[PDB]
């Protein structure tokens, strides 16, 4: 979702709000080296600003295979956009 | 090491003792009783060496 | 048939003393129903009788051409002479193995297989006939007061086959007795092996207790 | 606010008094002592039992 | 009622058994509804009438800490023991929790360091578990759980019941290790039945239980008194300070075994059923006074229960227990009589080895293994009523934080962990877990 | 210290009591493949039993304790199922177990030792 | 002398003893963990 | 009221397990003290539930169950004393101690009548330990409505 | 050895051909028909 | 001398002139080949003096053939089990 | 790099049985002789 929305705001023709800070004392998103995680950072790192996590904003589909069955993408109906549904090149 | 000679060395005491207040085969029956994995006699052939 | 190829075939990839009691329990339970299966399908085929599934007596009846209303009116009825005090509706409900029906008679047979001749006997008889003698006479009063125009007769033969099948032509006289005789044969063989071979040393006893609960 | 205040009543030590009381009674109660005279005193040989 | 019929009568039975009595009443009258604080008085007062009828206080002959080099609270309570406990500990944990966290903490203090006052502990344990591995195994299942307690003297014939003296107790000692089943099953058939009822009657507990109103009970407490020959010593009838001395002998001289400390581990590890970690709970918790007054609700009446059964073996312990140990054929039929689930035995089985192999080292399959293991791992299910005041749940969390917030007589009483710090936990809590 | 025994008959009748025997599931039929297979292979017929090892001897009796109260009623029946059993399918002459205190190892080695038999047959 | 372990004594051969002509099998005895109760003339149960 | 309930009564009262062994269960084997036989003297024998249940067994050939304990017994007059020692026992309530066979016809009585009797336990008994108040409030509730 | 198993798999070890060597020198007719080929 | 004292038995207990090994299945004929590995390496150069070794080691006193270790990589019931489903053996024969 | 690793696994370390058992066993027994000698330079006190 990071590399869509920073995807989206590089075609629109800005980037995000970086950050460093040694420690914040609210839930901000803050990006490790194992990755993006939500929470309170204590270790200096890079915090992107403009950032809330929203707990309150918590069915057929056809599915076609390529790569043999190694991605798979899905849609709700015909017309629907095709987005990636599955894949297994994970690390 | 110690406590195991010594428990050996009670165990052929009483019977020995018994076998003295009966009418026992002395000989042979420390051919034959076992304690741990010793018999009487090569347990008394230790207790003399 | 193929249900003892089926249960050779899952009883040969298993090493001697690695049953558990249950699993050995409903493998012989799997095993007496194939034997009693195959000495009922050498029944069906001395009888030349393709009735694959066993039907009711009210349907046996129904097939001989019995009024539906008389046996509605009977099934409220109570047998005098059943050890429990079943009523008829429930000896009407149960299927016999086989059945047979020749104009005004209809033959009833229950087989079992086991070394107790005379004790599968009598507890096969104190079972059906009494059920079906108290149905006899029913009919016989019903044909007296003339709601049917020709009485049924009812015969009841129960025939039990030693687990060697010694005595297997003697009862039944048969001309295919050697083939089921050398398939029963082989089955004790399956459960005497499993019995006493594939079961643990460990559960010996629990084997035992399950299978005087179950068959004692 | 109830043993503080009991502890300095007459009836804590009366009750004391009459276990030990009870105690010596008990102890002369065996059977081999029952049958034989006994004395003693308490609270400096004020109460004599 | 309970609070003031603890202290006539005498259950004779021992220092350590006369004192769990008298804790275990105290807290059923807590139970009923008395407050902490006065169950705590009766507790202090019936400790202190045990210790002086015991001479366990310091101050006469029977002190522990006059024979042996431990410290009076780190004495084991079946020994000369400080049985002042807080009534929490005794209503929620239970009431031979003392010895175990004293083994836990000799456990503990061993590792690291290699002293040898902890040894010491050790070596006095191993004394009591060597005294009482020379009486019925089935003493130790059900009734207050001990690692190891001194027997003590019957003074009664065993002649004034009838059939007492119908077999003997030699006899009675070979049925018993012949037959172990019967120590978690019933029998059925009168053969076995009637030896069990017999061997039933000349229990000591259930003699004195027979006896508790008559005047022979008397000469156990005169006995106690004038401190003569009431204990065991090996075959022979031996004091209270013999006693006292042969454990200090036998623990100044222990050699710590890998197989002790696996025991040992076993009698600190889980338990086979699902028991809620009161130690912690009590460690980590914290009150706080709240200003409001006093509000007298009703009275309503709740199920606290403190052990209960996993749900994964789909039989009761007992039953599996036996069916294991069971090697008659008539031993066979009653454990399938008792069994709900015949069918599942062996899967219980086969899962109860799995869970033991996995959390311990020890293998069940031995029939020696099993044997010793068994009462220290499996503990009765028994379930308790307890009167609450208003709104509290039927959970043993909700009656422990009623219990808490009932300290305090007049002040309104809050408990800072307001969140569910359960601990249901068991041998195969873990195994799920993985 | 000093113990004296005078009546020891007495004393081992005082220690005489019923019900603490150890029984063990027996399997009737596995119990005749067993004697089958030592009959068959071990002449018992070569050695007096009254010269025999009174040591060996009680081992052997227990080991053969209560054998045949399952088998000596009713025989042809089991040695007809245990025929059955035996030809309708192969068995394996060491897994099978006649009861549960049965253990294989020991029984044979006592066996060849009351009963020595060459080994050039065995091998040659 | 205490501290006897009259459990640990095992048999290997017979063991035979003689009373007033009566010959007497100690050997189960042995086997059955009672050498100490007919040791010093204590009860015990045995199978018959 | 019970006709809208019988398939439930009937499950209750054949749960209570006529079948089992009569001694086999804890209750009847309990220390709870129980008249014993006549004495030489005329007088009857105070006696307790083990002891009683351990005479039967030695007497008897097998253990039996509730309905044949009932039937070997049916002859049998039933007697009654006044217990020597009061109390005695935590679970001995009352002042009265029965024989064998009355206790048998009485446990007979209180289990199918218990088993009757559960099952409405929601409306007009109040059982004790769980659901007394339930019914006590039900009909104070009803009161003031 | 394990590469030469892995490899081919349907050439039979040295080793069995000498074990079937000893068994024709133990005793001839009850050895194992071969007809792999080696390593 | 174990090498050769096994291979016999094997050699009379066991017909291995039944099954073509050809259509043998290969799992079972690596664990074959891995505990017979080595065998030929000792007996083959010198086989008459160790025959005759092992007949006096077996004629004098009785040797029980399920002890006879003939390397230190041997489980007497594995083997015994591996030649058992390799080549089948009436098993009728044993008890008739 | 090699210390924000460090940091990143010490953060959410999780104790474990076999890591205790060895840690204890190295503080115990193998690293026995060096404090030892650390208890003896501290337990010496020196007069001037």
């Amino acid at each position: 979702m990071m590399d869509e929305v920073s995807k989206e705001l590089i075609k629109c023709g800005m980037r995000f709000n970086t950050e460093q800070v040694q420690g914040v004392r609210h839930m901000v998103l803050f990006k490790t080296e194992s990755g993006f995680e939500w929470g309170k950072p204590n270790i200096p790192c890079i915090v992107y600003k403009n950032c809330v996590l929203r707990t309150s904003l918590r069915h057929k589909f056809m599915i076609t295979i390529k790569d043999d069955g190694l991605r798979a993408i899905a849609q709700h109906d015909e017309d629907s956009p095709r987005f990636l549904l599955a894949h297994a090149f994970h690390t | 090491g110690q406590q195991k000679d010594l428990a050996a060395l009670k165990l052929c005491i009483e019977v020995w003792r018994w076998c003295k207040a009966n009418s026992a085969p002395y000989r042979d029956w420390f051919q034959a009783l076992w304690f741990e994995d010793k018999t009487f006699s090569e347990w008394l052939d230790r207790f003399c060496r | 048939m193929d249900k003892y190829r089926e249960i050779h075939n899952k009883l040969k990839e298993f090493s001697p003393g690695t049953l558990t009691a249950v699993e050995c329990i409903d493998y012989l339970d799997r095993l007496y129903a194939v034997r009693h299966d195959i000495v009922d399908q050498m029944i069906k085929h001395d009888w030349s009788d393709n009735k694959d599934s066993e039907e009711a007596i009210g349907k046996v009846l129904l097939f001989a051409g019995v009024p539906s209303n008389i046996i509605t009116a009977l099934e409220k009825k109570i047998i005098p002479n059943h050890p429990t005090g079943k009523s008829l509706k429930a000896f009407f409900k149960m299927t016999p193995d086989n059945y047979k029906i020749s104009g005004t008679t209809i033959e009833f047979v229950e087989v079992t297989v086991t070394a107790d001749v005379d004790k599968g006997i009598r507890e096969k008889k104190l079972k059906y006939e009494a059920g079906l003698t108290y149905i006899e006479q029913e009919l016989h009063k019903f044909f007296l007061k003339g709601e049917i125009p020709q009485p049924y007769k009812i015969t009841f033969n129960v025939v039990a086959v030693r687990t060697d099948g010694s005595n297997i032509t003697t009862q039944w006289p048969s001309r295919r007795n050697d083939g089921v005789v050398q398939y029963m044969r082989l089955v004790q063989a399956e459960i005497s092996y499993v019995r006493e071979h594939l079961i643990k040393t460990e559960e010996r006893a629990a084997l035992e207790a399950m299978f005087n609960l179950k068959f004692n | 606010y109830l043993i503080d205040v009991l502890k300095k009543t007459t009836a804590w030590h009366i009750g004391h008094l009459i276990r030990d009381i009870t105690e010596s009674l008990i102890a002369h109660s065996g059977l081999k002592r029952s049958k034989y005279w006994s004395l003693h005193s308490y609270n400096n040989g004020n109460v004599i039992l | 009622k309970i609070l003031l019929g603890s202290l006539s009568d005498l259950p004779g039975l021992g220092y350590f058994d006369d004192l769990a009595a008298a804790q275990s009443r105290c807290v059923k009258a807590l139970d009923l509804g008395a407050s902490p604080q006065v169950a705590q008085l009766a507790v202090a007062l019936c400790t202190s009438k045990v210790e002086r009828l015991y001479g366990t206080a310091p101050g006469m002959v029977n002190h522990p800490a006059a024979y042996l080099q431990v410290k009076h609270t780190d004495t084991p309570i079946p020994l000369g023991g400080n049985g002042a406990m807080s009534i929490m500990e005794l209503a929620t944990a239970g009431i031979g929790m003392s010895d175990k966290n004293l083994l836990k903490r000799a456990l503990l203090g061993y590792s690291h360091k290699r002293q040898k006052s902890m040894l010491y502990i050790l070596g006095l344990f191993k004394f009591l578990m060597k005294l009482s591995d020379e009486t019925f195994q089935h003493e130790r299942l059900g009734q207050f759980s001990f690692i190891g307690k001194v027997q003590w003297k019957i003074f009664t014939p065993k002649s004034e019941f009838e059939f007492a003296d119908m077999y003997t107790s030699k006899f009675l000692e070979l049925w018993s290790s012949q037959h172990v089943t019967y120590d978690y099953i019933i029998p059925k058939g009168r053969d076995n039945l009637l030896i069990y009822l017999v061997r039933k009657l000349n229990d000591p507990s259930i003699v004195t239980a027979m006896t508790m109103q008559s005047p022979l009970q008397l000469r156990f407490r005169m006995q106690a008194k004038q401190h003569m020959k009431v204990c065991r010593l090996d075959g022979e009838w031996v004091t209270f300070r013999e006693v006292l001395a042969a454990a200090n002998s036998f623990a100044e001289n222990y050699s710590a075994t890998s197989q002790d400390m696996d025991l040992f581990q076993t009698l600190t590890s889980c338990t086979f059923s699902k028991e809620y970690a009161w130690k912690d709970f009590l460690n980590g918790i914290h009150c706080d006074v709240i200003p409001t007054k006093q509000v007298q609700r009703a009275k309503v009446a709740r199920t606290f229960t403190v052990r209960e059964k996993d749900q994964i073996i789909q039989n009761s312990i007992p039953a599996v227990i036996g069916y294991k140990f069971a090697v008659t054929v008539e031993e066979m039929s009653d454990v399938l009589d008792t069994a709900k689930f015949p069918d599942s035995l062996s899967v219980d089985l086969k899962t109860m080895k799995d869970g033991v192999y996995r959390e311990l080292g020890l293998d069940i399959s031995l029939p020696d293994v099993m044997k010793r293991i068994a009462p220290m791992l499996y503990k009765s299910s028994k379930s308790r009523v307890v009167i609450v005041q208003g709104n509290v749940e039927g959970t043993a969390e909700a009656i422990c934080r009623y219990w808490l917030k009932s300290m305090s007589l007049v002040k309104t009483i809050r408990v800072k962990p307001h969140k569910e710090v359960l601990q249901a936990v068991s041998i195969f809590n873990r195994k799920e877990d993985i | 210290g000093i113990v004296k025994i005078l009546e020891p008959v007495r004393l081992i009748k005082s220690w005489v009591s019923r019900g603490l025997s150890i029984e063990k599931v027996y399997s009737p039929v596995n119990i005749i493949l067993m004697s089958r297979y030592i009959s068959k292979t071990f002449n018992l017929s070569t050695k007096q039993v009254s010269l025999l090892d009174p040591y060996d001897l009680t081992e052997l009796e227990s080991i053969v304790r209560g054998w045949g109260e399952c088998v000596i009623d009713q025989f042809e029946s089991l040695d007809r199922e245990a025929q059955n059993m035996v030809v309708n399918k192969g068995i394996c002459p060491e897994d099978v177990i006649p009861d549960s205190l049965f253990s294989f190892r020991h029984t044979m080695v006592l066996l060849r030792r009351l009963f020595p038999q060459d080994s050039i047959s065995s091998f040659y | 002398i205490r501290d006897i372990r009259y459990q640990a004594v095992d048999a290997v051969s017979n063991v035979w003893f003689i009373h007033k002509g009566v010959k007497l099998y100690l050997n189960p005895i042995i086997s059955s963990g009672l050498l100490e109760n007919f040791m010093k003339n204590l009860p015990a149960a045995i199978p018959p | 009221v019970l006709a809208t309930k019988s398939s439930v009564v009937a499950n209750s009262i054949l749960s209570k397990n006529w079948e089992e062994p009569y001694f086999s269960q804890t209750r009847n084997i309990s220390l709870k003290g129980m008249s014993g036989q006549v004495q030489e003297d005329g007088h009857l024998s105070s006696s307790v539930t083990i002891i009683e249940a351990i005479r039967y067994l030695s007497n008897s050939r097998h253990n039996p169950s509730l309905l044949k304990l009932y039937e070997e017994t049916r002859e049998q007059k039933a007697m009654a004393r006044i217990v020597r020692k009061y109390q005695r026992t935590e679970a001995d309530r009352g002042f009265f101690i029965t024989t064998l066979p009355t206790r048998c016809r009485l446990e007979i009585i209180e289990d199918y009548y218990d088993a009757i009797a559960k099952n409405i336990s929601e409306e007009y008994i109040s059982y004790g330990g769980e659901k007394k108040i339930l019914a006590i409030q039900g009909a104070l509730e009803k009161a003031l409505r | 050895a394990a590469y030469s198993l892995i490899m081919n798999r349907a050439k039979i070890s040295v080793d069995l051909f000498m074990f079937n060597d000893l068994l024709k020198l133990i005793n001839p007719r009850n050895t194992l028909d071969l007809s792999g080929l080696e390593t």
